């Protein structure tokens, strides 16, 4: 799935056409297509979690803003044809309008009938036999989350509860009429798990980043890229985690062992649970990790490096200031304002020009 | 909820959903990597007595159609595969997959995982297996009906497969214009061809008939001199389902028309026939060769071909008699692909051949008629 | 089918609800459901030939015109279901917003699509078989008409050539049980005639108003019946024809043979074409029977009283503004204006205040 | 386009659809003018070997379940309609009405002039017909079965209708809430009664556990003998198919407990029986009784009832023996509906009874029952 930018791009025309807009791509493997879709949905780095709605079920208006997002294609529209569905579209509605085949169709409108019974039954109704079913369909905890109104931490517990975990395939170019001696692998839902995790080693994850996008370029690849051939080099296993058909942290050869996953938490998590590493780098993959990096060490784990908490208390500009104070060092004018009347008393403060960070 | 089973020897359980007929399926359990043509795979004579697992996971895209149907009839014992789409997507398509197995009553199961199956069998050889489709499907039922199943190896079943009277064939390939073809008249094609069906699929003969032969196909046992009698510029030898060894009719006759200076080509098991009759001797595979993807090297012009494979026995090199020439090898495992007789115009092929309309097999099977009506 | 008057109405609610506001309704008998409702929808009075459409394929806004429309029902529900049919939206879809049966949207589906093979194959699509199917889908020659670009007459006549008419069944309680002596028919395209016309007498046709309208009520059914039992009393053969279920033209005493159909030029044809009759008496049921005139006696229909082109002469503002002037009588200043300009002029000529008619 | 075909004996044609099953079909046509319990009418015993056409137009609006048969199986030989619904829209449906023709293998034509059939057998009386649904359906052969066709006239259809061997039944009547009801203990049934199946419908049965009766289903030739050897409370003769008079078998037995003191209430095929053991001639109707809006007279109380009916043959009400009092008749066609014996605990009604939760009927029964007990 394309990675695209638009909302950086003000006056920019924003519908796909012959000439391509996109920044980037994220790349899934599943063994279904659903299952394959929603993984690469969730590791777009875009804020989704699988088909979430952009239109209102009571907006009366929904209608047509769908049509049109169908007709017309932006960078949305894979979520629009999920609304579409749950708007009352129907599977040849939505074809004549955007030309997709109904193969592909068809299961986009499974999803959503799925997703309305999880609405439904809540997640009472979210048995083992129910939830395994979901999981194959490559529902995300998260997105399961959100049906059921609880927090993606309920689904996963649930998950731990019932031991509904994924197994890992490994690549191997032949659909497995022969062995591989690499470790190349995506997750499952399935019977068999080819993981086989040395027991051996002390083992170091690097997480990637994701689709690259403007401001999370191959920059941060090229850091992730070398964390492993370095550590590598020194003797430890490297596990690489990401999700990027475009780069050299998705070559096999980079690392010891690749799992070519969405770099979300719940994912890096089931990885972690099986092998059990030595530490984690979320330092070089950009934005994307670094946003886990709490969760996760809350979760149990070994993150090294500079920690979550401190690296907030950089990011966090109240946390921070805090520290420049601290050093006794030079920081520009700043007011948090609220309402409009406050920032002009405050601009007076401060002084023009000014930055205004929302 | 409609469920299923599948059962092997061994005791491995693969627990699914049914999609075809009702009831339960026994026979060798294989794997073929095929990403497309499963119509095709089911419908081809070659895969009698056998339980066939597809490593693609989506299956039934493209719903199913006459023209893609190899033979008369579904020859598969049973489907195994991941997923069963929720339509069948294609201009071709006339019946979605799951009608057409129930209408050829086959017992399929889907929702399982063909990758560890295949891994099983890939990693510990064939196994034979059972399928159970039902409401409450036994699996103690079906293990025993896996572990009762007597096994290919030792099986004549091209007397299975093979039809009943003779008959002519000369009808050819498919087109995306005009489907396919109606059939030409006698007038209208040089060649005479007998073709032994020992369950050969319809391709070939369309891909013979492109070439020029009318066909006559006989029964697998029909004597030498009964066709001799017919006085063919060539005798083709099919491909067809199980161990060939076994085929003593087939051996037999095979060698009266190595006497004759009659050009003889033969395609799989055809090809395991004319090697034993030439005094070679067969194997049956740990796994076999079922796919669409593996490479062979013609060793004469240090070519590889991509090809199509559809059999579990294989000639022994190593026995080879001297008059066998080797022509062809397996570059997946090293077997023998093809083969030559130094002191007469016969040849053949382990491999399925197919249409483009680079056909050198083809090609030289003509050459030779031609060569043979020029004497 | 009832029958609405919302546009006399002037800023009064116009959604369906608990409290009737219809002013009539229409019945129609059919051999199926789709044959029964498209018979009454072409019987209703209000211009409508079948499932015309409300809103253009094209429109942006159509689907939510469309969905606003469903979910709160309005006179024109009907044609919006047909509609969104159209639009692509699913049979589910329209009944989560209309509750309508399934049972029921699914054949009105059924029929749009039909429609939209007859758009596609033209005048030239329309073989017998395939005419005869429509037929007895209770598709009028009307609708078929627009949707394959010709003139009603055209497709009259391609039955003609097709020897496609209907066939007339009786009414009897009983699902032909018992035989009975009335002669209450409706038709239908069938394979046995229960017509059975008599040979015998004069027979004299009065065609009924359909559903009952403000400006087109109980008064012109008061004429009907009178013209009925007056003729029969004389001897005559009375036959009428009618659908509106209030009504007493439309009881089986009130003359000699009652045919339960639309009044349209089209089905009154049918009737002629069987029952060859001494005349037919078009003034007595209001305006519905009234613009029929002309075509009926285009087509051949023994039309009595005064002549159609008579009426024409009176109904006709200039036609008759002649004539009161040929009879050197009173009639009020008038002007035919076009453009605004225009009449502000014409005005000043006229005279204050003014009656303006469109 | 799938073809079907219906052919009277009169050389009648009625072009139409296949909905069911492929195949032909031959019996005695009939119609039936109920608007509803299509699927009630299919699986009544009394319809076998009869081609079954509807009045109403549309049939499947409701699809079907198993709450909804009459008995094990569909008995109607074919189904006759105008047309068959697009989808079935019911909350109680379990499959549409196509696909239920199909697993039962009925054959079944839609789309034609169920009128005009009709009025035709309402006209010139029932007839003999031939379905033939399939490819190319031959009108000559449909005519050729039809005309072959042997006739219910004379035929004994309770035997082929009956049950192998005798059994249990308490279970009692369907509600919306629960459904079916899971069937009774016998400890907790007050009576037993002993029940003829002459090819019963369920719901009778039903009704009667309902009354506090504990049911023994017996096989149709069931001698007296052996039944009385049950001390039965009283006996039930059930409905059923085909012609009375050649079921000797049972008016014999009948005339047997007729000498004694048991209660013996007779339905429909079992009211005739009634009759006949007791010296009454039965006739064949022209086109019978076959729907659910048939008034009859209880000419005791001179009030109407509106009944259903499934009937082809009736007692005739000028043969009575004077121990024979009619109690009900026809006011379509003033013929006779019921009847008691003067001298005895026994009495018949030719409708169908249906639960409410006839009643009069069955509470005379028990009431007979009782005061039987009571000595
Ligand atoms: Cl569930
Ligand atoms: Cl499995
Ligand atoms: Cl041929
Ligand atoms: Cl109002
Ligand atoms: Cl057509
Ligand atoms: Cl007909
Ligand atoms: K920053
Ligand atoms: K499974």
């Amino acid at each position: 799935i394309p990675r695209f930018n638009f909302e950086k791009f003000a006056g920019a025309n924003d519908r796909l056409t012959t000439q391509m807009k996109s920044v980037g791509e994220v790349m899934a493997i599943g063994r279904t297509q659903q299952e394959s879709l929603q993984k690469a949905l969730r590791g777009l780095e875009v804020g989704a979690t699988g088909f979430d709605p952009k239109v209102s079920l009571d907006d009366p208006e929904a209608l047509t803003k769908i049509r049109r997002e169908l007709k017309d294609a932006g960078a949305d529209r894979i979520w629009y044809i999920a609304d579409a569905f749950r708007a009352g579209l129907s599977v040849d509605g939505v074809f004549n309008l955007t030309n997709i085949d109904r193969w592909f169709l068809v299961q986009i409108e499974e999803l959503v009938r799925l997703e309305e019974k999880v609405a439904e039954v809540g997640i009472t109704g979210l048995n083992a036999d129910f939830l395994r079913q979901l999981k194959r369909k490559g529902f995300a905890d998260a997105r399961l989350a959100k049906l059921a109104g609880v927090r993606e931490a309920e689904i996963r517990k649930l998950r731990d509860q019932y031991d509904l975990h994924p197994v890992y395939k490994r690549v191997d170019t032949c659909a497995a009429e022969f062995a591989t001696d690499t470790a190349y692998m995506y997750s499952t839902y399935e019977e068999e798990c080819e993981a086989n995790p040395s027991t051996d080693r002390e083992k170091i994850m690097v997480l990637g980043g994701g689709p690259n996008r403007i401001g999370q370029g191959i920059e941060f690849d090229y850091c992730c890229v070398h964390a492993s051939l370095a550590l590598r080099e020194d003797g430890y296993e490297t596990i690489m985690v990401n999700c990027n058909p475009e780069t050299v942290s998705t070559d096999y050869d980079t690392s010891d062992r690749l799992y070519f996953e969405p770099v979300t938490l719940e994912d890096v998590l089931e990885i972690v649970r099986i092998e059990k590493p030595k530490g984690v780098i979320v330092q070089y993959g950009g934005q994307t990790p670094l946003k886990l990096a709490r969760a996760l060490e809350a979760a149990g784990v070994p993150v090294i490096g500079t920690s979550p908490d401190a690296i907030d208390r950089a990011e966090d500009r109240e946390r921070f200031q805090h520290a420049v104070e601290r050093l006794k060092l030079k920081q520009p004018a700043n007011a948090t304002v609220t309402a409009i009347e406050m920032a002009v008393e405050k601009a007076k403060e401060i002084g023009y020009p000014l930055v205004v960070r929302p | 909820i409609k469920s299923a089973l599948l059962v092997l020897e061994d005791g491995t359980q693969f627990h699914g959903r049914a999609i075809g007929a009702t009831g339960s399926a026994v026979g060798e359990v294989v794997f073929n990597t095929s990403m497309t043509g499963y119509q095709e795979i089911l419908t081809d004579p070659s895969y009698s007595r056998q339980i066939v697992t597809l490593t693609y996971p989506h299956i039934g895209n493209v719903g199913t159609n006459d023209a893609d149907e190899e033979s008369s009839q579904v020859h598969a014992q049973g489907l195994v595969i991941r997923d069963l789409p929720l339509i069948a997507s294609n201009f071709r398509n006339t019946e979605d997959l799951s009608s057409y197995l129930k209408r050829h009553n086959i017992v399929a199961i889907a929702d399982i995982d063909t990758r560890k199956l295949t891994r099983l069998l890939r990693e510990k050889g064939a196994q034979n297996g059972c399928i159970i489709a039902g409401d409450n499907p036994d699996a103690a039922l079906a293990l025993e009906k896996a572990r009762a199943f007597p096994g290919l190896n030792g099986m004549d079943l091209a007397k299975e497969v093979t039809t009943a009277e003779a008959y002519s064939w000369t009808q050819g390939s498919w087109t995306l214009t005009g489907g396919l073809p109606q059939a030409k008249k006698e007038d209208e094609l040089p060649f005479h061809v007998v073709a032994y069906d020992f369950g050969a699929k319809r391709n070939i003969l369309r891909m013979l008939v492109d070439r020029g032969c009318r066909l006559t196909i006989v029964p697998a046992q029909t004597s030498a001199e009964d066709v001799l009698k017919m006085n063919p510029d060539g005798i083709f030898l099919s491909n067809g389902p199980g161990d060939p060894a076994p085929c003593d009719y087939a051996i037999t006759a095979i060698q009266k028309f190595l006497e004759t200076d009659i050009p003889v080509f033969g395609i799989c098991l055809g090809h395991q026939l004319l090697a034993l009759a030439s005094g070679a001797k067969t194997v049956k595979m740990k796994f076999g060769h079922h796919g669409g993807n593996h490479p062979v090297k013609d060793v004469e012009k240090n070519v590889v071909m991509i090809t199509a494979q559809n059999h579990g026995f294989a000639v022994d090199e190593a026995t080879l008699p001297a008059n066998l020439r080797v022509t062809h090898k397996s570059l997946f495992d090293g077997t023998l692909q093809g083969i030559h007789r130094t002191d007469k115009p016969a040849f053949s092929f382990q491999g399925h051949p197919e249409a483009s309309p680079a056909a050198p097999l083809f090609d030289h099977f003509i050459e030779l008629i031609e060569q043979y009506r020029k004497t």
